[PDB]
RNA sequence: UGGUAUGUUC
RNA sequence: AUACUUACCUUAAGAUAUCAGAGGAGAGUCCUACUGAUCAAACAUGCGCUUCCAAUAGUAGAAGGACGUUAAGCAUUUAUCAUUGAACUAUAAUUGUUCAUUGAAGUCAUUGAUGCAAACUCCUUGGUCACACACACAUACGGCGCGGAAGGCGUG
């Protein structure tokens, strides 16, 4: 807001049994897929739950001491295996991509041109041209040069250097992709 | 000091003014404005800095006073802890001198805006 | 336990100091020793331990006393006082270095000129020492 | 750890009864000593079981809604 | 003033030689321990009966 | 200041008085407590003489975040370790089929 | 401070030289226990020696 | 509006000062839009010495300024 | 919106400037990151108590209502935010 | 309710509301039935007067104005009688009202 | 909405994030930084004169100055002032730019050369140092310069280099003379020096 | 409801103000920011019967040569504590609220 | 648990004390209204300069400006 | 329906 | 410069001077190249209006300073506390006197700080302008030259 005060206003009004739909599972238990990408280009929309932080805080304190509950568990597991499983079709569709890129038409034509004029003196030659198709193969994939992420399913470079590699890992996508990897990770060592 | 300041000028129209601008301490900074905003927070070119010490205070209490002047340059003033603005000193150039460089410097606005129309295209 | 403490019960510090007050006249010892100890504190700052500080201040006195022709410490301690906060024992240590050589210098009064330019507040004051730093 | 916002901060001191040491302004303003059971945005913060101390014999004081621009600093006793 | 953190080259950093620093002299107002108003005003009950 | 003891050896073997003290005076060089016999001990033969993966290289991650820096040089090392391993089998797959070619052509 | 050297006189030419040192030398604004800052000077420095 | 940039004082130990004296030393756990200061052990510095609970809120209002004390 | 002295304090960032506080006392150092409500961080902090004394601080960061004023260097008395007719060059839809 | 999600240009009708069933019930009082009331102010200045206006910053137009203040070296009493005063808000200690 | 006046560039809704980030790029840095050059350059090259007065003078300075003498004025063409003035500008920032090194390279060998004279291990500014390395994003901006670093660590000890003379320094540089005035240097030495 | 716009409608008014620092102002009114920043012409003003502080505000604005001539002053709103009007202006016809007017005739 | 419009707005119809930051005025009377800037106004008030009295004022409005705290008996 | 900044190839 | 990847973000609203009357649109609202009045801005324009604009028939002087000198000028005022030892005035956390061990910070400044007072030198500004080196005035002063700078009032 344009003044602090009410901004203060509203985080108190957001500020102040618990087996509700109204309150969001995987915010109760914590980091949601929904608020983890909030205004990035990956966005969801918005939450249809309502978030709360003394929900959050009265859920901290039954997990320190009193009880656990494995519904809200359950759910989070739930809907971080859906996410996860339509990142890793996002994952595949990119690699798909990638691997149409690498056989498009008139780069395989020019391969196989190349190819069919690259058959002592004779191994030499041919060393020679399989020298020169291996650059020209160097040349093609050099014009993306664009590798596939493990993790996010981005798109990366190996001629980049670590510094602009670091900055691409330190953003919200990447921070909370491998918080949900990690949490799913801890769930199934958990479940299995 | 028969300056003579204008009887319907405001902020807009007392710019490049070489102000005495009292505060609520009384160390009264004096300098040419070339900015302000709704807060009246206030850039001060060649400003100086003037008080007065607590032992000439009893001479000025009913002859000559030994302010103490430092020198501020170019600052930027807030308007919490200012009190009251004069005008005391007139610029340089005048006002039709003024004109003409505003003429000027719209004509050489509206030239850069040719050159970035022409680098567009 | 902190790093003071650490710095006491470690093999080599003990190990360093003997040598050091074994041959006193050994500046390489010295300047090993002083640089164990600020390795010893990897974060220089005003939040560290007072117990070191004030061991820290008396190696460089201890070494400004047996070796008062170090050209270079009396920088080094001094903008390490600098850096600690207080300028008064900054220009103590800058004038007990200009002593050290009986005023003639010319390292020392550049750099605590240099230092100078920004801590003296004072305009007549800073012609002054200039002009001292021009006739000597 | 992670981070504490104040809200949050006086939030958990409010859950945790802790007793509570309120500073105020200088000179003129005297030390209270009591419970918080409530606050709001503007950080109006009623105490209760006040006992009220000056600056170097305390007097019971009862229930206290302390408005926000005096308040200078809290502390858990 | 030798050695900077600024992303600017030292052509630039030569037109950035600053001002001096500013020579200090003591206070004239009181510090802000002692900044408040009037204490013991009276009440109101004295102009109601005279 | 505790755990400690100032020492000079100018007036310990010069034999004089006031040669240790436990607090700060200029010129003297502080040893440990418990360690001022090893000092003893050591110069006897003098008083004896009197008498008679390739990631976080910390240069270029300086200027970034100090907090999830522990993270991040796994994430690195991960993406060095994938970019290895998808070149190692683009090149065992390039002397695979190229190869099956040569022997079919 | 600053030392002051005087050799081989008689005693009317001591007190001459000594009263046309003084006419001419101008003193003022002493510190105050600038003699224990002297006293502790000079122990250090010939305790040093 | 704007959140303040207090992330580079995250786990280290700050000085606030109060009005004219107050010296609070302690170790920043957060902060607000409005400079309310969060700090873990704090301690009251005089010109003597005087503990301030383990954890405190100071308002933003009586706060000027802040020293960092532990290096960046 | 947010004017033109915050444009120009957030404009001298990364210079040596002076600020003087509201009890008195004056900071001297460099301008780290300015905010627009003026809550200012410096470093290489030299400082003058009211009392008259002088210290300095590694890393300030001061209260923009609790600043009596700031000075910037000389070289931003020619800016374009002090031009009164500058154009603007097709804001986007 | 908070403020900035109320309505839009129907506030003015909240605030005379306010005004005519809030803490504003003195003031309203003072203007309609033309009683004096006695307002201390920050610096000692009490001042017995009639209400002509009210305004949100609480900015009271004042007629016929009796003022009065002490001055402590010893204690005299000095008054002064303005028909017309424009008084601020931000002086105002508390104000009184007569029977 | 943000408008920078430099880089001439338009903005989405104020963020810091984003304001920040425009600070930091390359564009913004050479836009700024040429126009301070240019700005600071006309406020140095615009010779603002005095507005002339002249008064009708007295008699007897008429006829006591117009019977001295008559000088000479010496005046050249556009070519020669043109190299002239460009000459003198190009001296003039190049003495701008300079300044003495020579305490840097004359204590180069000395016991406390890496605490106080390397710029790195210095105790008030050296976190500044540290802090922005500038940390090359562009591999290019790597992997172009493929020389040593030679960076002088604190813990470099009198241990290390024994003897100065041994380990081959370097003499000297002569005092620099100007070229303008070089013909007047006494062209006999006063003893014979070899190579 | 702010009675700034009665200020506005005060313009070629001659009127005192008592600043909270303690300095009577005597002047005519030019004009009133919506925020209270009214500037002054002809201006005299005197600090009564002290404030030493408020001595040296009203000696170091120029213009002394304890009443202070002084031709054009802007006063800031924070500063202004109360202003006394002339009794021979109508208070009646200029405070008629016309914006207030339009606001009860628009609900 | 509570807040302190609702704590407020239930301390209406009782005889409540209002300490300001001068210590030297403190108006004990019954609550009548109090909007959402928090101006309180007070009916029967007594003045308490420094804990002794000096007589009744009456029906008051104390401006949020100047007050401290008020206080429940 | 977009903007700012950065890294590769022509 | 084109092509692509990545990091952040994707917008508080409403309106453009006021009053009175007439007409139109299905008590309330909107419009009129509709009419009268006030106010604001711009451009011109005039008021025997208000203030200022530096010798040259000399080697000066007006305004603002020196973050300039004499000048370390003259007259005053301060330059840390506590425990103990050998004496001690003594209501104090031995305060006071002479000497010292130790303990925490410990502005530089005493050629310092405040007040007083004169002389010299140097910087930025101008109409350094047109005629003449002249006998006017109680209705106190022929403001009846070409302009410039600042402002007031009046008209289109």
């Amino acid at each position: 807001m344009s003044t602090p005060a009410a901004e203060q206003r509203k985080l108190v009004e957001q500020l102040m049994g618990l087996h509700d739909p109204k309150i969001c599972k995987s915010y109760l238990v914590g980091e949601c897929p929904y608020d983890l990408f909030q205004g990035t280009k990956q966005s969801l929309g918005k939450c249809p739950q309502m978030h709360l932080t003394k929900h959050k805080i009265q859920y901290e304190r039954e997990v320190k001491q009193g009880k656990t509950f494995p519904e809200f568990e359950r759910e989070y597991l739930a809907i971080l295996s859906r996410f996860v499983n339509e990142c890793n079709g996002q994952i595949s569709v990119a690699l798909q991509n990638l691997k149409h890129t690498a056989e498009e038409r008139m780069k395989i034509q020019q391969v196989t041109e190349e190819l069919d004029v690259l058959d002592l003196i004779s191994k030499r030659k041919e060393v020679a041209k399989r020298v020169r198709n291996i650059t020209e193969n160097v040349g093609q994939s050099a014009q993306q040069k664009l590798q596939v992420c493990e993790v996010c399913g981005a798109y990366l470079s190996r001629l980049d250097t670590d510094r602009r590699l670091a900055d691409h890992f330190l953003g919200k996508i990447h921070l909370g992709y491998v918080k949900m990897r990690e949490d799913y990770d801890r769930l199934m060592k958990n479940n299995r | 000091s028969k300056i003579q300041v204008a009887h319907s000028s405001r902020l807009a129209n007392l710019i490049d003014y070489k102000l005495r601008v009292l505060t609520q301490d009384g160390r009264v900074y004096i300098g040419q404005l070339m900015a302000f905003d709704k807060h009246m927070n206030l850039v001060l070119n060649e400003c100086i800095e003037e008080r007065v010490p607590k032992t000439q205070l009893d001479k000025l209490r009913p002859l000559n006073i030994k302010v103490e002047k430092r020198v501020l340059g170019l600052t930027i003033l807030r308007g919490e802890q200012i009190l009251s603005t004069v005008v005391e000193d007139k610029p340089l150039l005048s006002k039709k001198e003024r004109l003409v460089r505003d003429k000027k410097e719209k004509k050489q606005a509206q030239k850069q805006t040719k050159l970035r129309k022409e680098k567009e295209k | 336990m902190d790093k003071y403490t650490a710095l006491i019960h470690d093999e080599n510090f003990s190990t360093l100091t003997l040598n050091v007050s074994r041959y006193p006249k050994s500046l390489a010892y010295w300047e090993k020793l002083l640089n164990y100890i600020v390795k010893a504190s990897a974060p220089i700052c005003k939040s560290t331990e007072p117990q070191l500080l004030k061991l820290i201040r008396c190696t460089y006195s201890s070494m400004l006393n047996e070796f008062p022709y170090l050209e270079n410490y009396y920088i080094d301690f001094a903008l390490l006082e600098y850096k600690l906060g207080n300028v008064s024992m900054s220009h103590k240590i800058f004038q007990r270095g200009l002593q050290a050589f009986n005023q003639r210098s010319l390292l020392l009064w550049t750099s605590y000129l240099k230092f100078c330019n920004n801590v003296i507040s004072h305009q007549k004051q800073l012609f002054k020492k200039y002009e001292t730093a021009e006739e000597y | 750890k992670a981070m504490v916002p104040p809200i949050n901060c006086i939030f958990n001191f409010l859950q945790q009864q802790t007793p509570v040491t309120i500073w105020l302004f200088e000179q003129i303003g005297i030390r209270i000593k009591g419970k918080i059971v409530g606050f709001d945005e503007f950080m109006n913060v009623v105490i209760d079981e006040a006992v009220e101390i000056p600056v170097n014999k305390g007097t019971p004081l009862g229930k206290i809604l302390l408005k926000g621009d005096n308040i200078t600093l809290i502390t858990s006793a | 003033m030798n050695y900077n953190l600024s992303k600017y080259p030292d052509d630039v950093s030569r037109l950035f030689k600053p001002r001096p620093p500013l020579s200090y002299k003591r206070p004239t107002d009181y510090p802000y321990a002692k900044r408040q108003t009037n204490p013991n005003i009276t009440g109101v009950a004295n102009l109601l009966s005279t | 200041m505790r755990d400690i003891v100032f020492v000079s050896p100018q007036l310990y073997l010069s034999s004089q008085e006031g040669w240790k003290s436990d607090s700060a005076k200029s010129g003297f060089i502080p040893i440990l407590k418990n360690d001022l016999q090893r000092f003893q001990d050591s110069l006897k033969h003098i008083v004896d003489a009197r008498n008679s993966s390739t990631q976080y290289k910390v240069d270029t991650n300086t200027l970034s975040d100090l907090p999830s820096d522990a993270l991040d040089q796994l994430c690195k090392d991960i993406i060095e370790f994938r970019t290895k391993v998808v070149s190692i089998e683009k090149e065992k797959k390039m002397k695979s089929t190229y190869e099956e070619s040569r022997r079919q052509r | 401070f600053q030392q002051f050297q005087v050799k081989a006189c008689h005693v009317s030419k001591f007190m001459n030289e000594l009263s046309n040192f003084f006419s001419q030398v101008e003193f003022g604004k002493c510190e105050a226990n600038v003699i224990n800052y002297f006293k502790r000077e000079y122990n250090r420095t010939y305790s040093q020696i | 509006v704007s959140t303040p940039e207090l992330k580079k004082y995250m786990d280290k130990k700050i000085l606030l000062n109060i009005n004219g004296s107050r010296k609070v030393a302690g170790i920043l756990r957060g902060y607000d839009i409005f400079l309310n200061v969060v700090l873990d052990d704090a301690m009251e510095i005089n010109g003597n010495n005087h503990q301030l609970g383990l954890q405190t809120v100071i308002r933003g209002n009586s706060i000027i300024s802040l020293e960092a004390l532990d290096a960046i | 919106m947010n004017g033109i002295p915050v444009k120009l304090l957030n404009e001298a960032q990364g210079h040596i400037v002076s600020l003087e506080l509201t009890t008195g006392a004056t900071y001297r150092g460099k301008l780290v990151e300015s905010e627009d409500s003026m809550n200012v961080q410096l470093r290489d902090v030299i400082a003058t108590e009211p009392q008259g004394a002088v210290t300095h601080m590694d890393q300030i960061f001061v209260r923009g209502s609790q600043i009596k004023f700031i000075v910037v260097p000389d070289l931003l008395k020619n800016a374009p935010l002090f031009k009164k007719n500058s154009s603007r060059p097709m804001p986007p839809i | 309710r908070p403020k900035h999600e109320l309505s839009r240009a129907e506030l003015e009708e909240l605030e005379e509301f306010e005004f005519k069933h809030g803490p504003m019930s003195l003031i309203n009082d003072a203007m309609v039935t033309r009683t004096p009331v006695i307002i201390s102010l920050r610096n000692n200045h009490k001042i017995i007067a009639r209400v002509k206006a009210f305004d949100r910053h609480c900015n009271m137009v004042l007629e016929n104005v009796k003022e009065l203040w002490t001055e402590k070296k010893n204690v005299i009493n000095r008054e002064r009688f303005i028909s017309k005063l424009f008084l601020r808000g931000d002086s105002v200690i508390v104000v009184l009202k007569t029977p | 909405r943000y408008y920078c006046e430099y880089c001439h560039s338009y903005l989405t809704h104020d963020t810091l994030s984003v304001r920040k980030s425009h600070l930091v790029g390359k564009n913004h840095l050479r836009i700024t930084a040429d126009y301070y050059r240019n700005k600071a350059r006309d406020i140095i090259n615009k010779h603002n004169h005095k507005r002339r007065h002249i008064g009708k003078r007295g008699r007897k300075e008429r006829e006591n100055s117009s019977q001295n003498e008559t000088l000479k004025v010496t005046c050249l063409s556009n070519k020669e002032k043109r190299h002239i003035m460009h000459v003198k500008k190009m001296n003039q920032k190049e003495l701008a730019q300079t300044s003495i090194d020579t305490l840097k390279l004359l204590y180069d060998g000395s016991p406390g050369y890496s605490k106080v004279f390397v710029d790195a291990n210095r105790f008030d500014i050296g976190d500044l140092v540290k802090a922005s390395k500038l940390p090359q994003r562009a591999n290019e901006k790597s992997a172009h310069h493929s020389f040593k670093q030679t960076s002088r660590s604190r813990d470099e000890t009198c241990e290390s280099n024994p003897f100065p003379r041994l380990n081959n320094p370097k003499k000297l540089e002569p005092p620099k003379i100007l070229s303008q005035w070089s013909n007047t240097i006494p062209k006999t030495s006063i003893f014979y020096s070899v190579d | 409801m702010k009675l700034v716009n009665f200020l506005k409608k005060l313009r070629n008014e001659q009127v005192t103000i008592e600043l909270k620092n303690g300095t009577t102002v005597w002047g005519t009114l030019q004009s009133v920011s919506p925020q209270m920043n009214a500037i002054l012409t002809d201006v005299k003003l005197t600090l009564p019967q002290s404030n030493g502080i408020a001595m040296a505000s009203l000696y170091l604005t120029g213009g002394q040569q304890n009443i202070a001539s002084l031709q054009y002053i802007n006063i800031r709103g924070n500063t202004i504590r109360q202003i006394i009007l002339p009794d021979s202006l109508n208070l009646d016809s200029l405070l008629v609220d016309q914006k207030q007017l339009n606001s009860l005739r628009r609900s | 648990p509570v807040n302190p419009k609702p704590f407020l707005k239930g301390l209406v119809n009782h005889r409540v004390g209002v300490k300001l930051k001068f210590n030297s005025t403190e108006y004990r009377g019954t609550l009548v209204s109090t909007d959402n800037y928090f101006n309180l106004q007070l009916n029967e008030a007594e003045e308490f300069v420094a804990g002794v009295s000096h007589g009744t004022l009456g029906e008051i409005f104390i401006r949020c400006n100047n007050v401290l705290y008020i206080r429940e008996l």
